């Protein structure tokens, strides 16, 4: 039931750094410290994301793959940065250019060999291997390129293990890069044909959630990441704890992926109230449903209201009765029957853990698989095709070893993905 | 549209098989196109294009394909013949055949060269665990896939050799057949007419790729039949069908032969084989 | 005479823990006794580990606690084929060692959760081998039928249609409990919006206590397991009877403890107390086993049944003259020290087979058909050593269960 995290690229590393800051507190594990856990329930399944080596130094099982020293060199020189073993650091002093081809065909291809070695050392650790989780962004070289090539090999070495991926899709409103859509289109192609679970995170939706659902005036990267980190813990770690109704990657995927295509999900948080003021503690149960099932609160840019639902995964974590949970869940599917699919009687897959995230009393991780994600991929196709027509920065790709058909493959594939979702929307 | 021609072939009971039980004739025959299933119970109907009795050897069966194989060069498009059935039902017998009794494959090259400026290339590969292997030359794993700028997929790094002699063609494919003696076997030959180009593919059917491919095929034939009969295609889901897309989605004749045992114990197997091909 | 129990699946383990707790509680057996007579099987360590760490931890033996270090998977196929097959050996081994150790057994009490992984798959293959190795015994399974609208798993129906298809011709008596109807009962006949799984399971564990436990305890009208399979199923088909409890009153709000036979027996015929969403909308009774326990007078019983037999509102099937198996036990019911149960000095455990099951089945068959039409999560089953065959053959089978329950009744 163990897993190995992979933080490819600058973004992926930053995300991982914040993710490990959270998870550690959610298991009472200090950088060089051991199990300081306030409780004893955070020790029964630690193995899943840690490794027993010394006896006090529980090293997290993650991999840092990036071609920019500076980036990785800021992750290791910070707080929890000294928790990762040197062997886990897979850096490539080559050209960390923001080019997909440069990080997939030339500079990225060379470092692959140094990754495969580590991924095997981590897979053949102990117990049973569940899968590999990848964190990255579709707006960079090492992220969209290197991160997607690494997984392509993983899914060939271990076609049994599932592959959970957290991708920071290019935010619509404002792109953090110019080539962004190019790198995205190329990465999404391989992704949709490798991973078995993908959680789309959107920079513009993230900002929003930190500005309207959180009175935060200055939502920095750390903040944004912190929000996501809370979701991935409810996804992964959570399922590694006891509960009246527990689940796991397998149970989740076997109920979340209706079609081999892979299908993209959208992370949502339940208790999202501002600290001081907002602290009403109104989280009995329907308040969580109200939140999670609302447009605003969705980490993705697209809104659920713009597309039917295919799958719903409400992973609760806190002492509660299966009656107040199941009842509420059902009611929502009866009230909003309009967008909740017809060929599936009950899309919602209820899950209820026991131990909540340390300081919280009641929580619930939301995972939605709606066809609304069409209003995201469509954007990408548009952005891509619009600049592809003129072959904008094609010289940066072709010059680093690429093919004219590589773009057609990616575009076609991803464009077909948009279509597929629509085939079920109606 | 060109619906796959379904031909049903019933092989004679094996020495040990017949000795075990004289179940031969479990399937009843009504019309040349249809078969009725009556097993001592279950009653079903299998509708095909044509069927040959259990007494019919490979000789009588290959002749039907002969006319279809030689005509392909004239067609100017791709052609594919799929052999489906239970192991030992006669698939290999129908494809390559025995030394004494040649199958559909040997006769095809014999007739093609007989008519043979015409250029013909030969390719023989097997797919195992979604990986392609070149049966043609013994030294040797991944194979690669090439896609044209238009989006048309083609097999890359496949060993293609021109054949000057008729026996040479059969012998060259035999080399690969020797290797594989579980997986899918596919023999592809490109005919150049001077340019009118045809492609003859002899496919011997048989892991996650097998159960998937079988289902995807059933999904594609269903989706296709729907589109053809009345006012999404699963080809992308599976690489096997995707590479053959040009032939399927394009204008081309698709012949499918279903070989099975007339045995009553094999009835459960038989229904599945015939179900993959066609129903009523 | 004895009866081992096979609790499989996440839910099956939780329901087993609750039932087993109550069991020892009414037998004067604290955590440290003697040795029980059941086993727990699941594909998730944490599920079995909860009992290996929680209460009554040392009340069991590591030999009767089998777990599969791999993955559970919420799909029948995987739990049946892929993984399930691997574990069957070890599991069967235990159910054969305990069967020999005991002295003249009667059968095996199965406990599973229709719409699950190990609860669906595992059980299917387990009972398959059991009905062959121990065909000369009683095969009673206690299943937890997926709530009609309050589903858990998304694939839920798929897992229940495949488990019934393989168990229908292998089970003798399949008791079914509706999860949705349990929520309602705790809402109306207990009044509480905080009924956790451990509370729901306690209800079932009470009914089951009167099923197995009590039956093994002498009384004025002892009832064996054989008697059940004989009086409950008129046809080889593993017909699914319903579970009903009489004293389902709260030990805080309402206070009516002293509830004469006439009242407690009648409280079982109402759909608002049958632990099943199989309301008597048309389902005619064909066989009912009234299991009484506590201070009950045979004459009073033989009067409550009489008045009902002449009520007509409980319309029985035509071919059924008298379908009331009277079971009178001595041992009164047993309420948990700190639960929510009133505690009466008598209970009416009503179980029966009614055409009502045709409803529930219809709605579940519908689910299967609807989803199957678009294949949905079929690839998760297919890629686990499965195909359209077994699927379609399970659709056809269930169809003959819709016809069965329709032919066994509705007409004279
Ligand atoms: C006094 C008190 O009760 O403080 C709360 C608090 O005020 C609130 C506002 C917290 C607070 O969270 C944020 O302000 C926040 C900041 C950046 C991004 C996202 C959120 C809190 O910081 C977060 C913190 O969360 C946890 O402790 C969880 O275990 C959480 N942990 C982390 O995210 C984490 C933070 C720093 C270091 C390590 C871990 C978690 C959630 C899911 C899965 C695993 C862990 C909590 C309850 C609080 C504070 C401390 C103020 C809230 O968030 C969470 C994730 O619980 C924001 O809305 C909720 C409601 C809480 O009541
Ligand atoms: N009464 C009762 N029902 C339960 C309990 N636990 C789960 N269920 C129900 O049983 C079904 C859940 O099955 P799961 O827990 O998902 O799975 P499982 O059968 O244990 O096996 P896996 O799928 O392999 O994990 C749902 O319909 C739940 O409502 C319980 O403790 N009591
Ligand atoms: N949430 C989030 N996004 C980030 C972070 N860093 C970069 N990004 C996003 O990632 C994209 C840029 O890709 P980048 O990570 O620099 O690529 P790479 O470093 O070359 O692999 C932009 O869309 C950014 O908004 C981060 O720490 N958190
Ligand atoms: N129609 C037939 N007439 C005579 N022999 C046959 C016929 N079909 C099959 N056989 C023989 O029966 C055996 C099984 O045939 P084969 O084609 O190898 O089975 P499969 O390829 O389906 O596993 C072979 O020895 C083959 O020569
Ligand atoms: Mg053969
Ligand atoms: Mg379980």
């Amino acid at each position: 039931r163990e897993i190995v995290h992979i933080q490819a690229g600058q973004c992926g590393n930053q995300i991982g750094a914040k993710f490990w800051e959270v998870i550690s507190d959610e298991h009472g594990i200090d950088p060089t410290g051991s199990y300081h856990g306030d409780s004893d329930l955070q020790l029964e399944r630690i193995n899943v994301y840690y490794n027993e080596a010394a006896g006090n130094k529980y090293v997290p099982r993650a991999i840092l793959v990036d071609l920019e020293p500076g980036t990785m060199d800021s992750v290791r020189s910070g707080p929890f940065g000294q928790i990762f073993r040197p062997d886990n650091f897979v850096f490539g002093q080559s050209g960390a250019g923001n080019n997909w081809a440069k990080g997939h065909y030339t500079e990225g291809a060379e470092l692959v060999d140094s990754v495969l070695d580590v991924v095997r050392k981590e897979s053949e650790s102990c117990d049973c291997l569940q899968g590999f989780q990848l964190t990255h962004s579709l707006g960079g070289g090492t992220g969209s390129g290197m991160g997607t090539l690494l997984i392509s090999k993983i899914r060939e070495e271990y076609p049994d293990r599932i592959m959970n991926t957290f991708s920071v899709v290019p935010s619509p409103k404002v792109s953090d890069t110019v080539v962004e859509p190019y790198n995205a289109t190329l990465s999404v192609h391989q992704l949709v044909e490798n991973t078995d679970e993908t959680y789309c995170i959107d920079n513009e939706a993230l900002y929003d959630i930190c500005f309207r659902t959180l009175k935060l005036t200055t939502p920095t990267y750390g903040d944004l990441n912190h929000l996501v980190s809370a979701t991935m813990s409810g996804v992964t770690t959570c399922l590694r704890f006891p509960g009246q109704l527990n689940a796991d990657l397998r149970k989740l995927a076997v109920n979340m992926v209706p079609f081999p295509r892979l299908h993209f999900f959208m992370p949502g948080f339940a208790p999202l109230t501002s600290r001081g003021s907002q602290q009403y503690r109104a989280l009995t149960v329907p308040e969580l449903t109200q939140q999670m099932f609302d447009a605003k609160n969705m980490m993705a840019a697209c809104d659920p209201r713009h597309g039917r639902y295919l799958t719903v995964a409400a992973v609760f974590r806190g002492r509660m009765s299966m009656k107040e949970v199941d009842e509420q869940m059902l009611n929502v599917q009866n009230k909003n029957s309009s967008y909740f699919v017809e060929w599936i009687p009950n899309n919602v897959k209820t899950a209820v853990c026991d131990i909540p995230p340390r300081g919280l009393k009641m929580s619930a991780t939301f995972i939605g698989n709606s066809t609304a994600i069409q209003e995201l991929f469509k954007r990408i196709s548009e952005q891509f095709t619009a600049m592809f027509r003129r072959k904008a920065f094609l010289h940066w790709y072709t010059g680093e070893g690429m093919d004219e058909m590589e773009f057609t493959e990616a575009e076609s594939n991803m464009n077909d993905l948009v279509s597929e979702y629509q085939q079920y929307q109606d | 549209s060109e619906k796959v021609k379904v031909y049903l072939r019933i092989r004679p009971f094996l020495t040990s098989e017949l000795d075990r039980q004289e179940d031969q004739g479990c399937v009843c025959i009504e019309n040349t196109e249809t078969l009725v299933l009556q097993a001592p119970q279950a009653t079903h109907k299998f509708t095909f294009s044509q069927i040959f009795g259990p007494e019919v050897g490979q000789v009588a069966f290959f002749n039907l394909t002969m006319k279809e194989m030689v005509k392909d060069v004239l067609k100017g498009q791709n052609w594919l013949i799929y052999t489906y059935g239970v192991t030992n039902s006669g698939k290999t017998y129908t494809i390559q055949g025995t030394s004494k009794d040649a199958g559909i494959l040997p006769q095809s090259l014999a007739l093609i060269f007989n008519s043979l400026r015409f250029s013909v290339w030969i390719s023989f590969f097997e797919i195992y665990n979604e990986l392609l292997y070149d049966l043609l030359e013994p030294p040797s794993q991944t194979l690669r896939l090439c896609e044209d700028q238009n989006g048309n997929p083609y097999v890359k790094d496949l060993n293609w050799i021109h054949v000057r002699d008729v026996e040479e063609a059969w012998k060259l494919l035999k080399v690969g057949r020797k290797n594989q003696s579980r997986s899918h076997s596919i023999f592809s030959i490109r005919i150049l007419h001077l340019p009118k180009i045809s492609e003859l593919s002899l496919c011997d059917l048989a892991a996650g790729n097998i159960n998937t491919s079988l289902h995807t095929l059933g999904r594609c034939i269903a989706a296709l039949r729907q589109n053809q009969q009345n006012r999404l295609i699963p080809f992308r889901d599976s690489k096997l069908t995707r590479v053959f897309q040009g032939f399927f989605t394009g204008r081309g004749r698709s012949c499918m032969i279903v070989n099975v045992n007339p045995c009553a114990s094999t009835y459960d197997e038989t229904l599945h084989a015939a179900k993959f091909s066609a129903l009523a | 005479r004895e009866c081992i129990s096979i609790h499989v699946g996440q839910a099956g383990v939780q329901i087993g823990n609750a039932c087993w707790e109550l069991y020892c509680l009414e037998h004067g057996i604290q955590p440290d006794g003697h040795v029980p007579r059941a086993v727990f099987v699941d594909l998730e360590p944490t599920v079995i580990d909860e009992v290996r760490t929680g209460t009554y931890r040392q009340l069991f033996h590591p030999e009767q606690l089998i777990t599969g270090k791999e993955d559970a998977a919420n799909n029948y196929a995987r739990g049946h084929y892929t993984i399930g097959k691997e574990i069957i050996d070890l599991v069967l081994d235990r159910i054969r060692k305990l069967a020999d150790q005991c002295t003249g057994l009667q059968g095996f009490s199965v406990f599973h959760s229709f719409g699950g992984g190990t609860g669906s798959g595992f059980t299917s293959l387990l009972m398959e081998r059991l009905s062959v190795d121990y065909g000369k015994k009683s095969k009673l399974e206690f299943s937890i039928y997926p709530a009609p609208q309050v589903s858990t798993a998304v694939v839920e129906p798929y897992n229940s249609i495949l488990t019934t298809h393989t168990t229908l011709e292998h089970s003798d008596c399949a008791f079914m409990v509706d999860n949705e109807a349990i929520y309602d009962i705790c809402r109306r006949n207990l009044d509480i919006e905080r009924p956790t799984y451990t509370n729901l399971n306690r209800l079932i564990g009470q009914i089951v206590s009167s099923i197995t436990a009590s039956l093994r305890f002498d009384g004025a009208l002892n009832v064996d397991l054989t008697e059940f399979q004989t009086n409950l199923v008129p046809y080889p088909r593993g017909h699914f009877p319903l579970a009903t409890y009489a004293p389902v009153i709260s030990a805080e709000k309402a206070y009516h403890e002293q509830l004469s036979v006439a009242e407690i027996t009648n409280a079982c015929f109402e759909p608002a107390n049958q632990m099943v969403k199989c309301d008597p909308r048309h389902g005619k009774y064909m066989a009912c086993c009234l299991l009484y326990r506590g201070d009950v007078v045979p004459k009073d019983v033989n009067a409550a049944i009489a008045t009902i037999k002449t009520k007509r509102t409980i319309q029985f099937v035509d071919w059924c003259p008298t379908g009331f198996k009277v079971g009178i036990n001595y041992e009164p019911p047993t309420v948990v020290p700190g639960g929510d149960l009133a505690k009466v000095q008598r209970a009416v455990c009503m179980l029966s087979n009614t055409t009502a099951i045709a409803e529930a089945w219809a709605r579940l068959d519908h689910k299967f058909d609807l989803m199957y039409a678009k294949r949905a999560f079929v690839h998760w089953y297919v890629g686990e050593g499965m195909e359209e065959g077994e699927f379609s053959e399970a659709r056809e089978d269930m169809a003959a269960l819709e016809k069965d329950y329709e032919e066994v009744g509705v007409d004279s």
